[PDB]
């Protein structure tokens, strides 16, 4: 295929020392996944969060370019 | 713990290679879809010394 990478550009908004079970981690790939690029090449805007707290912004770019896209991250607090 | 996503550029390019370890976990069943959930797994965990420590970076993973 032409997309062979995806890439995360990040940036922190708070310090959170917790760490989400795989579970978690399992349910929020899944559904960026399926529900966001649903197969197809394009780039997502997301928070990571911890209940109601803003944790982490990231960029997700999955492209023909297999180059770091850089720029900024972007979020969806 | 959630992750909030919007798409900022949605296409219908379907040209992704394939991998090796096609997540399989919350439905999905493999596949270029499990490809991408694989990838972004990687990304969010190795992220987690970023939310734990500060700091921002560029993390990739094949898809």
């Amino acid at each position: 295929g032409e997309a062979t990478t995806i890439w995360g550009v990040g940036a922190d908004e708070a310090i959170d020392k917790g760490t989400p079970s795989k579970n978690d981690l399992q349910n929020m790939s899944a559904d960026l996944a399926k529900n966001g690029f649903k197969g197809h090449q394009g780039v997502a805007c997301s928070t990571v969060k911890d209940g109601n707290k803003d944790v982490y912004m990231i960029k997700f770019s999955l492209a023909g370019g297999s180059n770091d896209p850089g720029g900024s991250p972007c979020s969806d607090d | 713990w959630s992750l909030r996503w919007r798409m900022q550029k949605s296409t219908t390019i379907a040209a992704i290679a394939g991998c090796s370890g096609a997540a399989t976990f919350g439905g999905l069943a493999g596949g270029i879809v499990g490809c991408i959930a694989a990838g972004i797994l990687a990304i969010l965990q190795g992220f987690e010394v970023n939310w734990h420590n500060g700091g921002g970076g560029d993390r990739s993973n094949p898809v």
